[PDB]
């Protein structure tokens, strides 16, 4: 697992060099959390929104349902 | 390496044999702990004087258990033939009494005495036909004398040795400060000593243990495979044993000549009849007798060494990508010096130190290491001090940035938080109540 990859056997090859090339994308568990981010509250503000917006979904949900 | 250790100099003693180049010559003791497997750890050796350093690479490649040939026999093929020199009496005019005593080795009746084919086969005389049937008119009965061999026409020959005993062992490569490199086996779950030029490694930490039966390795000359065996084996062939004939010289195990290899007691199957005798064996072959299966703190102690003795520039170019990732990152430097030489730690690092060797010329020699942020500051690598600064963005186990997904998720979960508590709160003053 790592990006080249790449290594030797020694009976009869004798340690040729082989190349590769990997991405990193995988199960994303870690134990560290999110990332350090700039913010500045320009993107802070962004990340938060309306929250009634939310409830008024599940609102409109409970007249049909008893209509 | 990542592991390293210093020497400790404090032992001084160095002859100035030469003014340009010095030398010294040095002995001692050192611990240092075992590396990760598929890497080299280092040793680092220091001299009062500044300019001239070498080191050493110790590389680990392998994790295993074998265990250490505390003995070793050979086997050969063994068959059983036998001749039958047949006498009458007054004819051969062997004693009334046959004579109790018998010469194993000569056989005087049939050619003197020679080399014999057989290993320490038998005698004897034997019941006596005597008249008109078997023809030679006398009354009296007639004694016979035979042979036993113990042959091996084409041999299939078995080394083993009887450790009985697992203990986890490694493999070494070792290099010199001169440029040797020289291979072994330490079995370093052991404290054993494997002798080599003036240095000389031993024990390491058991960090698992397992137990297992009566078993030891049976191996074929011409290399058929290899086999596994309860595989007893003492000084002597025991009963039922896979080892009867047990036999100490290869280029004297195709036949069976020399004295070191011992035989068993009555084991060839001789039997008589009214004429001359028959061969017979009782022998059992290694394989399907008694078969169970079938194959499908590393530290050193220090001799009297023959340790030996300006401008240059570090000029890093790049980095790699890895924190916590039980290799480390990997870095490329861009030098160039006058002398060969070897480098030493950067003090800001703050991770590991550092023991590189370059030739004069331009080169590039790329070592590993790993930090939280690049600082990359303050080494005293080769002939004077030089501060150089590098600065990339490194590469950690984190989740994935590929996609973004869980930013989705991120947001679906903070849902309701206050709505929740404010129906808990007016439920709160009716349930406490």
């Amino acid at each position: 697992g790592a990006l080249v990859d790449g290594t030797e056997f020694t009976f009869e090859g004798s340690c040729m060099f082989p190349d590769g090339c990997n991405a990193v994308d995988c199960t994303f568990c870690r134990e560290f959390l999110k990332n350090p981010q700039c913010y500045p509250a320009k993107k802070w503000l962004f990340i938060i929104i309306v929250i009634l917006l939310g409830y008024a979904g599940l609102m409109l949900l409970t007249n049909v349902l008893k209509a | 390496c990542d592991e390293m250790v210093h020497a400790d100099s404090k032992l001084v003693s160095c002859r100035q044999g030469s003014g340009n180049m010095k030398e010294c010559v040095t002995t001692g003791r050192a611990l240092l702990p075992a590396v990760n497997p598929g890497q080299e750890a280092c040793l680092h050796f220091t001299a009062p004087g500044s300019p001239d350093s070498k080191c050493l690479k110790i590389k680990v490649k392998r994790i295993n258990l074998k265990c250490k040939k505390s003995s070793s026999y050979f086997v050969p093929d063994a068959r059983s033939r036998c001749t039958s020199v047949r006498r009458c009496r007054w004819a051969g005019d062997c004693q009334s009494g046959c004579p109790p005593h018998f010469t194993s080795n000569s056989f005087s009746d049939d050619w003197a005495g020679k080399m014999d084919r057989a290993g320490l086969g038998f005698s004897g005389c034997s019941d006596g036909c005597g008249g008109a049937a078997c023809g030679c008119f006398n009354a009296a009965p007639s004694c016979i004398f035979w042979r036993k061999w113990v042959e091996n026409p084409h041999g299939i020959i078995w080394k083993v040795s009887p450790c009985a005993a697992w203990v986890p062992s490694a493999v070494i490569e070792l290099t010199m400060p001169s440029g040797e490199v020289r291979t072994f086996h330490p079995m370093s779950g052991i404290p054993t000593q494997v002798f080599k030029g003036v240095s000389v490694t031993y024990l390491g930490s058991d960090m698992e243990v397992s137990g297992l039966t009566d078993l030891c390795e049976i191996e074929e000359l011409k290399s058929k495979k290899l086999a596994l065996a309860p595989c007893n084996q003492a000084g002597m062939g025991v009963v039922g044993k896979v080892g009867e004939i047990q036999c100490s010289s290869e280029e004297s195990a195709r036949t069976i000549k020399k004295d070191g290899c011992i035989w068993n007691a009555d084991l060839v199957g001789i039997e008589l009849r009214v004429d001359d005798a028959v061969c017979y064996s009782k022998i059992t072959s290694v394989e399907a007798v008694a078969n169970y299966s079938a194959i499908p703190d590393i530290t050193a102690i220090r001799g009297s060494f023959s340790v030996n003795y300006a401008t240059c520039t570090g000029e890093v170019t790049n980095v790699s990508g890895c924190y916590s990732c039980m290799t480390g990152a990997k870095v490329s430097i861009k030098l160039h010096s006058s002398k060969n030489s070897t480098a030493h730690v950067r003090c800001k690092g703050d991770e590991t130190a550092f023991s590189v060797l370059e030739g004069v010329h331009s080169y590039t020699v790329s070592l590993s290491f790993d930090h939280a942020v690049v600082d990359e500051q303050c080494q005293l690598n080769c002939g004077g001090h030089e501060s150089q600064v590098t600065l990339k963005g490194n590469l950690i186990f984190l989740d994935v940035p590929k996609f973004v997904d869980g930013s989705y998720m991120q947001t679906y979960h903070s849902t309701v938080p206050t709505g929740a508590n404010i129906p808990s709160p007016t439920d709160w003053l009716n349930a406490l109540f």
